[PDB]
């Protein structure tokens, strides 16, 4: 009976519509969740493989074996590492090399390569850095003295996945067994000794485990893990997944309007069909029953097909970009799932709540002639209501984030912004006169029905202020990183460098053939007083640590000047805005510093921006030329090359005072992972704007479905197909220029509350986003609506369609 | 009469305040007969500390100078003979200016190796002996067996070392 | 005895300007097998008198009964209740669901009833080929003339098998033939069941076959014929 | 002189067992100010008919020519273009927009035609109120009776100011006095402005006032009165 019923239905034109937009908007939220929750994954898995570990125990000496054995006991694998420094001897050459020692554990994850490659840590034999090998001129093969004993070596390492992305490890890297430690002699009391303890395994046992020991931790040991480290890489690690779940959030809230929509639709369209039903007295329950039925068929329906497309789209993505993606990720949860159902649900329940009993109370008749309908809950009561309601589910969701608050404050202020320009518009079009025939028509289409023109103005704002919040915060993050690592970037640094040593190193290097940046001089002084007033007694670190304070010449490149003036003159000082934030330091203000026991005041006269993920040198203060010439002064350079590395060991015998320091592999690393989340994010913002530019098609198809009859009438009375390409052109590009407008100030709000309280980053206003803004999202509209007009129009006989 | 103190962190304070130091500790427990004033800095090499010296011999101008250098210079490894050079060139500047140095026994901790530090250890007694100076011992092993007298790098000793070491230091 | 009753029956649509006046005070005495036909010009509230006749809206005020109940004290659940089991309507523009055949159409009261499907299938079936509609039986109302259409409500009212029967407009769009057809079919029905019946068309004729007539002028009904 | 003109005209609908036969051959000639009415029983095509007469639809085989222009060979925007210049069309169902006014309604076609929103409202404030539908220009189709829709369609066909004019049903939910009112008027129309009219209606009284009656039976038109 009813079977038929719903398979005449489904071939329906507005059942067709309503039913493809909620599979598409399933498909595309389930397969966007799955992406973003693999990505994440394989993000984690990744700085897993980079710390070689999943948690990380560091102590100062040796802790008990108890809890080792209820780590096996539990099932976690446990592995050891020492880490100290000796002073080994090629020939009667004296080095220091920094030792490292392992088991056959290591290398718990990611990957070890030594040369030739291959070679791991084995009893008989070390390894060398390649630096440490020219400077001692060994090779592979030769037997050296470590420590106190005489090992073979057995070759050099490329790269150890564990070294610490530490700028200061001056110290070249030794390797050798854990068996051989003892050999050597070193273990002793009072010894500097790190013992490092990487832990693995299955999260829930790691918690057990962490539990367990949470009552048993000692201030020698450092237990932790990755995400909470303050680490640049930490910190840019936390917003690409804040990254993830904004794009999420978006996607999820533009198939809330897109449903919504529809569901709307739906139930105007269903009033024919509830009144006639009412009209022949049938009983409540059983129209009841009736109308869920097909309601909750069709949504069963939608969720199938979604499901299935999405399936298989993620499929076909992860075919297509795997040779872009690094690596197979591992499979992902099926929280997406239950995200994508429970909100189509929910929202097309509270969509069609009202209408229903407000059908079952008002009479048929009513309904029929559009009488007053009974004065039961208002739409001023209803959507408050629905706002609270959807709050607090997407608080439960996401556990309540900064960025919920930021997205709604700024969905909030866009509907106010539309609701006070729509009634502005609406006066300023009634008292507008026109000449053109299209622009009339759209004035009068527009003018006729104005709720219907809000409820598309809202929509198609929101969608154009997510997409534009999104595209922006991409380029931003791209722009930033970018910026903080300079392709060009020196791979090799030196300090320790004399006044009198530089003009011998500058000779060096430009036999070599290098070009030098900034030798920056360094004064090592400490601000031991703030407008007269001692810092001792504060925990700041900045004025308990020691200082290293600089002058330069040329205006810094990385840090412009937010607040003052460059450059500063005598006894001023540039100061940066964080340090004088929490130093409670504002512009004028007297720092004095203590240096070599020689104390001197500055005043601070410039404001600047210092991003200390930049692997340029940064200071918390600049002074002009000859403001501490008297002090003595160190030297720091920096330069880039990868020609052989007999030069290396040619400096460091003419200049064994200076340090030299090297950082390729860390430099590579973090490329790669640059690389790595900079593809993640570009995928993630193109199907993202996919998917979008799909939502906004079906929204427009909405919009002409609800047309059609008017569309229809005027072409049966002889209306140019071109007259009505022309008229929707101007009615969409009207709709989307006003659309772009407020979602224009919208996003504006949006990204100034996101980048103040989330992403930590200064606001800026663009000018640009409000001018492409709505002209670009009228144009797509123009165009969408132009195409659908097109396809519609074709055909022969249409006013025998009027009714449907 | 002033004691002028020229070292490295051990004496300068690691991440500490001036007053947070030993020797600061040591000039209050010291304010009414002989001051003590601190000129450590550090991260110095032997060649710094040269380039430091004039500097400070020419502001404080004491009677005796205590010189606790080249240990940040053996812990980074330098080859004994510059450093010997280095060190005998700053003692002789130090004692031709009319200031008494004060030469601290160093011995590198037994895991940087035991030629090495043997090698360096050597080279204090015979500085002492050939500038007739007295050589305080390696008080670092006093904190070699205290964990609660460190820190979590195990280089520096914490707050609650210095005033240990401003004691170990009155007495010696 | 008496099956409707009417007493001070008003009805007006809008507000302020807007509000319009249609009834001015309806007093009306219709007994069972009655047949009362109601004439007037177009625009002059015969239909929405009819529908509010029926119980399916509520006037400005008055007293209504149908059957001996106060249609005005029960609620909407209790009005269906009473349609489903006595009342029939005919509407104007036959308020046809599109996505179903006639045949479908017809035979869903006797479904919303309870009936079995074989039962209501043979019962909907000997309806349209007794008004000729056997060879449009999957035909759809879009397919179908607007004559098609009035006949299908017709079958499908028929098919109710009400006590008391509203139509408006029973065949205004049907030729003499068809016209008198389904008059005649009407006719059979209230003398055969005792269906009360109220039509509501512009057919002289057929009004005056009517026991009563009424005309209704200035909101009010006047007795005719 | 022959405005319209018809040759071998034939219509079928459905397909296998669905299909149906409409016409068998329809000769049609009709010069300028002819009044043509047609007759028949309901499903017998006289809708679809008169609809492919007015060049909407294409039948299964035949010739249609309409002001001396072969409809088929022509596109869909060469008829568009004739109807907006010379054709105007009304409906069974009045086919009009649930979202726009009567008055807004008839001034449609005005506007589509170019002219300025003044001289477009009050012709169409005059086709409304000479309609007696003044009172009721803010009122929506859904707020209106079917009268007043048919009306409202009449006074739209009228603001199109056509040179052939097709009308299936024009009176037929209308009383006597209206629907004579209607009669007068087109009759009025056509005489002064040479206006073709061609009208399907049951009503014998206006179709004998035509020029020319023809009765479609068996797909075929048999010339009567
Ligand atoms: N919802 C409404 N809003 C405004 N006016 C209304 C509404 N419903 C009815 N009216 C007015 O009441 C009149 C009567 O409607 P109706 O009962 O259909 O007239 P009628 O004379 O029975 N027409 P017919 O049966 O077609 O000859 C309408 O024509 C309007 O003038
Ligand atoms: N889409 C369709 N599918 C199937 N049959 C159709 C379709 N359209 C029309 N027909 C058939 O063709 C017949 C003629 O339609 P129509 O032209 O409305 O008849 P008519 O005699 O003009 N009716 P009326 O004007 O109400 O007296 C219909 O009644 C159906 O039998
Ligand atoms: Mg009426
Ligand atoms: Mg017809």
């Amino acid at each position: 009976m009813i079977a038929r019923w719903f398979w005449r239905e489904w071939r329906s034109p507005s059942l067709l519509i309503v039913w493809l937009a909620l599979s598409l908007a399933v498909a595309c939220v389930l397969a966007l969740g799955n992406i973003s929750d693999r990505m994440e994954k394989g993000l984690s898995q990744q700085s897993r493989e980079f710390m070689a570990g999943d948690r990380a125990l560091r102590s100062s000496r040796e802790v008990p074996q108890a809890w080792l054995e209820e780590a096996q006991k539990r099932g976690l694998k446990v592995g050891k590492q020492l880490t100290f420094a000796t002073m080994t001897f090629a020939g009667d050459t004296p080095q220091l090399a920094n030792v490292k020692a392992v088991d056959d554990i290591y290398p718990m994850y990611g990957d070890l390569q030594t040369n030739p490659p291959g070679l791991k840590p084995q009893a008989g034999s070390v390894l060398l850095a390649p630096r440490l090998m020219a400077l001692l001129n060994l090779k592979t093969g030769d037997t050296i003295d470590v420590g106190d004993a005489t090992l073979r070596i057995a070759g050099e390492v490329i790269q150890e996945p564990d070294s610490g992305f530490n700028p200061f490890q001056m110290a070249p890297r030794l390797m050798m067994n854990l068996a051989d430690v003892d050999k050597t002699g070193a273990v002793q009391p009072g010894s500097r000794v790190t013992w490092r303890y990487k832990f693995g395994g299955n999260e829930n046992q790691l918690d057990g485990y962490e539990k367990w020991l949470l009552p048993q931790l000692k201030p020698e040991q450092r237990w932790y893990g990755l995400e909470q480290d303050e680490g640049a890489l930490g910190r840019s690690m936390e917003r690409s997944q804040q990254f993830l779940l904004l794009s999420a959030l978006l996607t999820l809230l533009l198939a809330v309007a897109a449903v919504a929509v529809a569901m709307n639709h739906y139930c105007r369209s269903r009033y024919d069909l509830v009144a006639i039903l009412k009209t022949l007295g049938a009983g409540r329950a059983q129209l009841r029953k009736l109308i869920v039925g097909q309601w909750l068929m069709v949504l069963t329906l939608s969720a199938v097909t979604g499901g299935a497309i999405g399936l298989l789209f993620e499929n076909v993505l992860m075919v297509l970009l795997k040779p872009v993606l690094p690596a197979a990720l591992p499979p992902a949860s099926l929280w997406p799932w239950l995200w994508a159902l429970g909100t189509m649900t929910v929202i097309s329940l509270l969509v069609g709540l009202r209408p229903y009993r407000l059908l079952l109370a008002t009479q048929p008749l009513r309904v029929l002639r559009n009488d007053v309908v009974a004065n039961v809950w208002p739409l001023k009561f209803y959507l408050p209501i629905v706002s609270v309601v959807v709050v607090l589910l997407l608080a439960g969701l996401m556990g309540g984030s900064m960025l919920l608050w930021a997205v709604l404050a700024g969905a909030v202020v866009l509907a106010l912004l539309c609701g006070v320009l729509g009634w502005m518009l609406l006066n300023v079009l009634r008292r507008m006169t026109l000449k053109s025939l299209p622009l009339r028509l759209a004035v009068s289409r527009l003018l006729r029905q104005p709720w219907s023109t809000l409820s598309q103005l809202s929509a198609f704002s929101l969608s154009f202020m997510l997409l534009a919040l999104l595209l922006v915060l991409r380029g931003d993050l791209l722009d930033r990183w970018q910026q903080q690592l300079p392709p060009e970037s020196p791979n090799y640094f030196l300090i320790n460098i004399a006044t009198e040593q530089v003009a011998p190193l500058k000779a060096f290097l430009a036999e070599h053939q290098i070009v030098p940046e900034s030798f920056y001089p360094v004064v090592r002084a400490r601000l031991t007083a703030i407008n007269d007033k001692p810092t001792e007694g504060n925990e700041d670190e900045a004025l308990n640590r020691e200082l290293n304070l600089t002058w330069q010449n040329t205006r810094p490149d990385h840090n412009p000047i937010v607040a003052g003036n460059w450059p500063p003159k005598a006894d001023e000082v540039s100061m940066e805005e964080g340090l004088a934030k929490r130093l409670n330091v504002a512009l004028g203000d007297t720092v004095t510093f203590m240096g070599d026991t020689q104390e001197f005041r500055a005043k601070v006269t410039s404001l600047r921006k210092v991003d200390w993920e930049s692997l340029r040198p940064n200071f918390y203060f600049i002074f002009p030329e000859g403001a501490l010439d008297g002090q003595p002064q160190s030297w720091l350079t920096s330069f880039r090359w990868e020609n052989g590395n007999g030069m290396l060991t040619q400096l460091n015998r003419q200049f064994p005072t200076i340090s030299l320091l090297d950082i390729g592999a860390i430099l590579k690393q973090v490329g790669q992972v640059l690389e790595q989340v900079s593809r993640a994010l570009e995928v993630m913002v193109v199907l993202v704007t996919a998917c979008g530019m799909l939502l906004l098609l079906a929204q427009v198809q909405v919009g002409m479905r609800q047309r059609h009859q008017e569309l229809v009438v005027w072409r049966t009375l002889g209306a140019g197909k071109k007259l009505l390409r022309t008229t929707l052109w101007c009615e969409f590009a009207m709709l989307g220029f006003v659309s772009g407008l407020v979602a224009a100030i919208g996003a504006e709000t949006a990204l100034a509350v996101l980048q103040a309280k989330v992403f930590d980053f200064p606001w800026e206003p663009d000018w640009r986003l409000w001018i492409v803004l709505p002209c670009s999202g009228a144009l797509l509209l123009s165009l969408f609506g132009g195409w659908l007009g097109a396809r519609l129009v074709k055909g022969k006989a249409l006013f025998r369609q009027f009714a449907g | 009469d002033t004691l002028l103190i020229l070292g490295d962190a051990l004496s300068a304070g690691y991440r500490m305040s001036a007053s947070a130091a030993w020797p600061a500790l040591l000039n209050d427990k010291w304010q009414s007969k002989t001051s003590v004033v601190n000129a450590s800095i550090s991260g110095d090499t032997s060649q710094q500390g040269l380039a430091r010296l004039p500097a400070l011999l020419k502001q404080h101008q004491p009677r005796w100078v205590l010189v606790e250098l080249g240990g940040n210079d053996g812990l980074r490894g330098f080859q004994p003979q510059q450093t010997e050079q280095t060190l005998r060139q700053i003692l002789q500047d130090v004692k031709a200016a009319n200031a008494e140095p004060l030469l601290m026994q160093i011995r590198l901790p037994a895991n940087y190796g035991r030629r090495y530090n043997e090698a360096f250890s050597a080279i204090y007694p015979k500085l002492a002996k050939e500038f007739d100076v007295p050589l305080l011992p390696f008080f670092m092993e006093e904190v070699y067996l205290k964990p609660q007298w460190m820190q979590d790098d195990g280089i520096h000793p914490n707050r609650d070392a210095q005033p240990f070491i401003a004691d170990w230091m009155a007495k010696q | 005895e008496n099956i409707v009753e009417v007493h001070h029956l008003k009805k007006s649509v809008g507000q302020g300007e807007h509000e319009l006046s249609i009834l001015t005070g309806v007093e009306l005495v219709v007994k069972r097998g009655e047949t009362i036909a109601l004439v007037g010009e177009s625009g002059s509230g015969k239909s929405t008198l009819l529908a509010i006749l029926a119980g399916l809206d509520d006037g400005s005020s008055g007293e209504v009964s149908l059957v001996g109940q106060p249609l005005h004290n029960m609620d909407e659940e209790a009005r269906a209740k009473l349609r489903a089991k006595h009342v029939g309507f005919v509407f104007q523009s036959f308020m046809l669901i599109p996505t179903l055949n006639a045949l479908e159409n017809v035979e869903l009261p006797a479904l919303l009833r309870g009936e079995s499907s074989a039962e209501s299938r043979n019962g909907a079936k000997a309806l349209l080929e007794q008004l000729g509609l056997g060879k449009r039986l999957d035909h759809l109302p879009a397919q179908l003339s607007g004559g098609e259409q009035q006949r299908v409500a017709l079958a499908r009212a028929f098919n109710g098998r009400p006590d008391v029967l509203f139509a408006d407009e029973p065949t205004g769009n049907l030729d003499r033939q068809t016209g008198d057809k389904i008059a005649d079919l009407l006719f059979s029905l209230n003398r055969e069941h005792g269906t009360t019946l109220i039509m509501v068309t512009h057919d002289l004729q057929l009004a005056a076959r009517c026991d009563r007539c009424l005309r209704l002028v200035n909101g009010q009904l006047q007795e005719e014929a």
